[PDB]
C-alpha cells in the first residue's frame, strides 16, 4: 500500500459511483421539466462523464434545480478525483527524487 | 413541446409496391424518433426505434431513416398484414409526444 | 490546524462568496444588453458554479464587457480554489509518505 | 534523467498518439450515425485536442456509443497527461526549495 | 525570491502575452473564412481567456487551421500557467508543513 | 428583441367550456413565459409563471403548458369572473416583452 495510491483508488471507485447515481438522479430530476433534454439513462451517463471531466460541450445539460444540484456534485467529484491523482503523482515523484539525491 | 406531423393521413398503395410514411418534428430531435404499429382493435407494436434501428421480431421489409426534423418509415413489399395505423413518437426533449398517425391502405 | 488545510477552507469560503457576488454582478451587468440571456439571479448562480468549474456548457454566458470581467474573476477563483486543494492534498500525502519511510 | 521529467515526456508522446488514434477511431465510429457531425479526419483531430484540454466548446462532439467511448479515453489521456506535468513541476520546485533552505 | 513563485510570475506575464497575440492572430487567421465568428479584436480577447481557462462555452471558436493552431497554443499556455501555480502552491505548503513538524 | 404573438385576439366561449389562449415566441425561450390577467379598470394579476408553475391564490382551473416557442394558458370551466384581458410575458433574453393580449368573452 501507500496512502496516496489508496486514495486514488478510493476516489476512482467513488467517482464511478457518483457518476452513475448522477445519471440516475439526473434523469429522475429532469423528466417533468418541459423541454428538458437530459432524460434517458444511457446518454445521461455520457453527460455524467462529460461533466465530471469539465469538458461540458453543451449537447446536454440540466435545466431544473435538482438536476443542477446533481450536476454540481458530479463536477466536484470529477475534479476532486482527478486532482487527487495529480497530488498522488507528485507525492510519488517527490518521494523518488529524494532517492536519486540520496536523501 | 415537440409537435410531430404525420402527412399524409392516409396512404393508398397497390400490393407489393414500396411505401413511405412521413413524420416531421417541430424542431431538430436527432434520431430520437420511434415507430409503432396499431392494427384494428390491437395494441401498439414497436416496429423501429431511433429512426432506423430494427426491432427483433419485425419483418425485414420494415425499415426507417432520417435525422433532425424529417423522418421516414418504409415498407418494401406491402401486404395485407401491413394494413394498420402507424404512429411516430419522440424522446428528444421531455414531455414525449406522438404523431397524429397515418393509415395504410392497400 | 496546518496551513494547507487552512488555505483550502479559506479558498472555499472565498469561492462561495465570489460565485454569489458573481451571480449578482453578472445580472447587474448583463441586463440592459439586448439579447443577453444571463439576467435572472437563480440561473445566474448556476452559471457561476458552471463557470468556476470550467465546465462551461454554453447554456448561459456573459455578452457585455463587465459580465465578462466578472466571468474572468469567477473562473480564476474557481481554478485557484480547486488547485489549492490539489496542492493541499499533495502536501498531505507527501507528509505521510515520509513517515511510512521513517523520515 | 529524473523520473518526473521522464514521465512528462512519456505522457506527451502517449497523448499525441491517443489523440490521433482518437481522431481516426472517432471518424470510424461516427460515420454511419445519421446527423453525426464528427466525421472527417482533420476537424476530428481538432476535436481530439479540444476534448483533451477539457475546453470542449460544442462545435463538435460524438453521438454514438463508441465515439463517446473514444471520447472518454481522450479526456482522461488529456487530463492525466496535463496533471502529470503539474505533478512533475511541483516535484521539481520542491526539490529546489530544499536547496535554498540548505536541506 | 524563490523559484516556484518566480515561475508563477513568469507564467502570468507569459500568459497575458500569449492571450493577446492570441486574440490578434485569431482575428488575423479567421477573417477570410466565410461564416467565421471569431473576427473582431475585443470579443476575440474574451475568447482567448475563455479558452485558456478551458471553460470554452461555444459562443466563439476558431474554424480555420491556423485559428485552431493559435487556439491550441492558448489552451496549453492557459493550462501550463494554472498548473504551474498549483505546483508552486504545493511547494510552498510542503515547505511549511516540514517546519510545523520541526524538519 | 423577443416578439410574443397572442392569437386570436378575441376568444368567445360558452360558460363552463374548456378554453385555451395561445402565445408564440419569435425564438426558443424555454419556459420563461409568465401569464397575467387584467380585468376592466384593474391592474395586471400574475396567474401562472414559467409556463406551468401555478401561483398561490389562483383558481385551480387555471393552468398552463408549452416550451420553446409555443405556449398555452388554459381554463377548464370558464365563468363570469374570468372575463378579462390576458397577456403573456417572457424573461428569457433581455429587453423583457409582452404579448399583444387576448380578450376572453363568454
Ligand atoms: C453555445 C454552446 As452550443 C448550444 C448549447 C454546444 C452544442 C453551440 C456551439
Ligand atoms: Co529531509
Ligand atoms: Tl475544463
Ligand atoms: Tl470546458
Ligand atoms: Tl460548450
Ligand atoms: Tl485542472
Amino acid at each position: 500500500s501507500a496512502l496516496h495510491w489508496r486514495a486514488a483508488g478510493a476516489a476512482t471507485v467513488l467517482l464511478v459511483i457518483v457518476l452513475l447515481a448522477g445519471s440516475y438522479l439526473a434523469v429522475l430530476a429532469e423528466r417533468g421539466a418541459p423541454g428538458a433534454q437530459l432524460i434517458t439513462y444511457p446518454r445521461a451517463l455520457w453527460w455524467s462523464v462529460e461533466t465530471a471531466t469539465t469538458v461540458g460541450y453543451g449537447d446536454l445539460y440540466p435545466v431544473t434545480l435538482w438536476g443542477r444540484c446533481v450536476a454540481v456534485v458530479v463536477m466536484v467529484a470529477g475534479i476532486t478525483s482527478f486532482g487527487l491523482v495529480t497530488a498522488a503523482l507528485a507525492t510519488w515523484f517527490v518521494g523518488r527524487e529524494q532517492e536519486r539525491r540520496g536523501h | 413541446d415537440i409537435l410531430l406531423t404525420q402527412s399524409p393521413a392516409i396512404l393508398s398503395v397497390s400490393p407489393g409496391e414500396r411505401v413511405s410514411f412521413s413524420c416531421r418534428a417541430s424542431q431538430s430531435i436527432g434520431t430520437d424518433i420511434h415507430w409503432y404499429q396499431q392494427r384494428t382493435n390491437g395494441s401498439p407494436r414497436l416496429l423501429i426505434k431511433y429512426a432506423s434501428e430494427s426491432i427483433s421480431g419485425i419483418p425485414s421489409r420494415f425499415s426507417g431513416s432520417g435525422s433532425g426534423t424529417d423522418f421516414t418509415l418504409s415498407i418494401n413489399s406491402v401486404e395485407s398484414e401491413d394494413i394498420a395505423n402507424y404512429y411516430c413518437q419522440q424522446s428528444n426533449r421531455w414531455p414525449f409526444t406522438f404523431g397524429s398517425g397515418t393509415k395504410l391502405e392497400i
